[PDB]
DNA sequence: ATAAGTCACATGGTGCCGAGGCCGCTCAATTGGTCGTAGACAGCTCTAGCACCGCTTAAACGCACGTACGCGCTGTCCCCCGCGTTTTAATATTAGTGTATTTGATTTCCGAAAGTTAAAA
DNA sequence: TTTAACTTTCGGAAATCAAATACACTAATATTAAAACGCGGGGGACAGCGCGTACGTGCGTTTAAGCGGTGCTAGAGCTGTCTACGACCAATTGAGCGGCCTCGGCACCATGTGACTTAT
């Protein structure tokens, strides 16, 4: 038997077209593509929960992801990245 | 309607979350942690992403492969930093000039 | 002439065949609601900071200057390889067997949880 | 006086047992892309050298570095107290694809009455 297996592929996919309608991604390509996204999820939150255990705070918040993207991220892309989870957050808490 | 809808995200925020329940991290997560941590991550697949459509672009075809997205890795100076330790599947290496 | 009768006509209705039109069951994860507890907080006090002077003379910077030192120099040695050649072993094909994994049914395993108390500066 | 280890339990885990694939390798095969032998070569990298040089090598007078008092206050770390916020339960949905049905439309046999007719 053959588990259904985790994939962010048709994502990946969707925010091409929104950049590149015409394109299309290789297999290889969108192989890499999936790992990115879970090689990052880790050593962000990784990183994220160990700086809450140096705070002996119980929870991982949104402070402590923007402080750990901050932290690893290059500080140029790091801008992009905390301006963007910042303004995500604040679009999702006006629901 | 979805939470990735809510927050205007495509990817799927509440994979985020479970997964963040699934990788032990704390007992107790904020909220916020995933929408935020689900934003910072389609940042940075669609940044890529994009300058592998760019690269391929300066390749004259209309399909991403791993050479396109090693050499737009490898030529971004901050990405480089990002992911200094990768190296890709038969994403080849750079020229000397 | 007319009650009986045959007859055809006309309409009844009963039966079977699709078929397009609703319907039934299930699982996603939402959101609704609700306990209980991390979280920010409420007076707070005192820590090691960090000035804020107020000395001293130990570093230190320049003043001199000097061998050391460099840096191309230069006969020449040498070695790498650009091929040209025979080899030469790298293809990359089938293959079934021989576990390798593997996914059911448990079936014990064991430590988180709930008392109870040992110990502990 | 506060950080543990007794315990007193139990209900998910981590064993077991099993068969269902299925994949690795151990292996024939003619080919055939690259290996590796084989001699010059350029080319270059090192020998040897002059003299310019550049960082130490060496003195004089500075400078900061280091103490050494003199505050004083900004946070350290701690709040004693109020929630909020998220972890749980479940309901509160739903949509998608099978199921029945049920529409109406055909082919077929039943039933009554209008001719008419005849033997009443």
């Amino acid at each position: 038997s053959k588990a259904r297996k985790e994939t962010y592929s048709s994502y990946i996919y969707k925010v091409l077209k929104q950049t590149h309608p015409d394109t299309g991604i290789s297999q290889k390509s969108m192989s890499i593509l999936n790992s990115f996204v879970n090689d990052i999820f880790e050593r962000i939150a990784t990183e994220a929960s160990k700086l809450a255990a140096y705070n002996k705070k119980s929870t991982i918040s949104a402070r402590e992801i923007q402080t750990a993207v901050r932290l690893i991220l290059p500080g140029e892309l790091a801008k992009h990245a905390v301006s963007e989870g910042t303004r995500a957050v604040t679009k999702y808490s006006s629901s | 309607q979805s939470r990735s809808a809510k927050a205007g995200l495509t990817f799927p925020v509440g994979r985020v979350h479970r997964l963040l329940r699934r990788g032990n991290y704390a007992q107790r997560i904020g909220s916020g942690a995933p929408v935020y941590l689900t934003a910072v991550l389609e940042y940075l697949a669609a940044e890529i992403l994009e300058l592998a459509g760019n690269a391929a672009r300066d390749n004259k075809k209309t399909r991403i492969i791993p050479r396109h997205l090693q050499l737009a890795i490898r030529n971004d100076d901050e990405l480089n930093k990002l992911l200094g330790n990768v190296t890709i599947a038969q994403g080849g290496v750079l020229p000397n000039i």
